[PDB]
């Protein structure tokens, strides 16, 4: 029944503070402690701390004393993190996890999890990316397959949403991890489909942006 | 031995004598064994010593702590007893009488853990085991978790050895002392992923590295397509050559781009899939970034690509002149 919602400014300057928010539903927050862990991209989990909305009483680890604080509002049922004097090294995911002993043991250690929030600190600007179709080179053959893809070509900050026709196209889709190279990010994805289902049917890609609420949808035309 | 037990039992009569005496303390749960008639049954009041912390308010840190020296001194230190908990929670109160009323029957530093290995890959249906290192004894305070995609970690199997609901069946959870094992009793296409061990005995809790797994499977020769600029990129002054190699095994791969019959290494962007979770295939995408000046000063553009699957390089490839 319960989920977890971690949001937070996408992209913030080094030097800034950052403040990151875990909003539950499902249940009262009084019912959980809540905790914070952070993953840096191709690192594994970091607990940073947890708040006890109970009594306000927080823990730390080691490596996040002066820079993390916990804060907490019980009618809001939201958990906030503040990190301060950010550097770089902090760009990483961030979820929050629940311990509860009021409930089964199963249900006690980090049973519940955000979808998690990354956060970029850089000092580079929001770039809106662009999006160009991949079309098969030559042309169609009737009874075979096909694959269709996009660039997303030159954006920053991560991250960015692709789909295929909004959802109905999840099978026979690829979307590659994005590359960084000059300051923006570049990634593809793809779908293959069948040749009819190409002349029939279209087939779109919507990539969405929301560190620069870019929305773009783009059809696969034939070349 | 029965001065253990005798000092135990005085400081569970301590515990119950001076807890009672708000209902906000009332709503934690507890958990009792079904039986419990020997000394390595008090493995089970050890296991429930967390939150026995936890409604202990208003340093009495050092009471639980003390109290579990004693248990580990009287329930046996040579095996690990696995404790067989009721699903009827209890509050503080009737645990503190439960085993107060056991003892008078029977009586007639931040914590470090290493994971391994690192990274592993096994065949479908093969048994895996991942190992977690612990510096101290912490007892039952260690879970396992999942992770794919870089998405939501998954409990799997929480205090040592108790599979998490949801959880399938061929995951389970054993500890020897300080040594505990992680296991998958043959491995499915799904359980491709990343595994973390987490102590969560005392702050501040710690994770392990991770273990990273992958299937072995049969080879799988990629799909190679090429595509050209789109006309609508080229008309930006950008001009953007895409190869893509889809559902490969094994992962190891090589291409080159070839421009005009020679090799081009600058502007070229390369990406792989995680491991696909219902196939175990990999694809992979290589971008070659131009300018529409240098694009159009040049004709052929091939994406050439070894892989074990093919004595001779597969070769995809374009004229720009006829498009």
């Amino acid at each position: 029944e319960v989920q977890l919602q971690e949001s937070g400014a996408e992209l913030v300057r080094p030097g800034t503070s950052v403040k990151l928010s875990c909003k539950v539903s499902g249940d009262t927050i009084t019912a959980y402690y809540l905790h914070f862990v952070r993953q840096r991209p191709g690192q594994g989990l970091e607990w940073i701390g947890r708040i006890d909305p109970e009594d306000d009483s927080t823990k730390y680890a080691e490596n996040f004393k002066n820079k993390a604080t916990f804060t907490a509002d019980a009618s809001s049922n939201t958990a906030y993190l503040r990190l301060s004097s950010l550097t770089s090294e902090d760009t990483a995911t961030y979820f929050c996890t629940t311990v509860t002993f009021y409930y089964s043991r199963e249900l006690r250690w980090f049973a519940y999890w955000g979808q998690g929030t990354l956060v970029t600190v850089s000092s580079a600007e929001t770039t809106a990316p662009s999006v160009y179709p991949l079309a098969p080179g030559t042309a169609l053959k009737s009874n075979s397959m096909v694959t269709l893809g996009c660039l997303v070509k030159g954006y920053f900050p991560e991250p960015v949403t692709v789909t295929w026709n909004s959802g109905a196209l999840s099978s026979g889709v690829h979307t590659f991890p994005a590359v960084l190279q000059s300051g923006l990010y570049t990634l593809t994805s793809s779908v293959t489909v069948p040749s009819s289902t190409w002349s029939s049917q279209a087939v779109t890609c919507n990539v969405a942006h929301p560190a620069s609420s870019t929305k773009v949808d783009k059809k696969i035309v034939p070349r | 031995q029965q001065q253990h037990l005798e000092q135990l039992l005085m400081d569970l009569q301590e515990l119950l004598s001076r807890m009672e005496n708000l209902p906000r303390m009332l709503t934690f749960k507890f958990y009792l064994p079904k039986q419990a008639t020997e000394l390595k049954d008090l493995q089970c009041l050890e296991d429930e010593l967390g939150p026995l912390r936890h409604v202990l308010d208003l340093d009495a840190e050092n009471f639980i702590s003390n109290i579990r020296v004693t248990v580990v001194k009287l329930k046996g230190s040579d095996n690990t007893f696995e404790c067989q908990f009721d699903d009827e929670s209890a509050t503080v109160v009737d645990f503190l009488r439960r085993w107060i009323a056991f003892c008078q029957s029977i009586i007639s530093s931040d914590i470090q853990v290493t994971q391994s290995p690192a990274s592993l890959s096994a065949s479908l249906e093969e048994i895996v085991t991942i190992t977690c290192q612990a510096s101290q004894d912490i007892g039952n305070y260690l879970s396992w978790y999942q992770q794919k995609l870089g998405k939501s970690p998954q409990l799997l199997i929480h205090s040592a050895t108790s599979l998490a609901d949801g959880v399938p069946s061929r995951f389970s959870g054993s500890r020897s002392g300080t040594q505990y094992s992680l296991k998958i009793n043959r491995l499915q296409v799904e359980d491709t992923g990343i595994y973390y061990c987490l102590q969560h005995y005392s702050t501040p809790y710690t994770f392990g590295a991770g273990t990273k797994l992958e299937l072995k499977r049969a080879d799988a020769a990629p799909t190679v397509s090429i595509f050209p600029p789109s006309t609508e990129q080229l008309a930006t002054g950008g001009a953007s050559v895409v190869c893509l190699m889809n559902n490969f095994y094994p992962r190891d791969i090589s291409v080159k781009w070839k421009i005009d019959g020679t090799e081009r290494r600058d502007g070229v962007l390369d990406s792989v899939t995680d491991q696909d979770s219902k196939d175990s295939t990999y694809s992979m995408s290589s971008t070659l970034s131009l300018t529409k000046a240098d694009y159009e000063s040049h004709n052929l553009y091939t994406c050439e690509v070894v892989h074990k699957t093919s004595s001779s390089p597969v070769v995809k490839s374009f004229n720009r002149n006829e498009c």
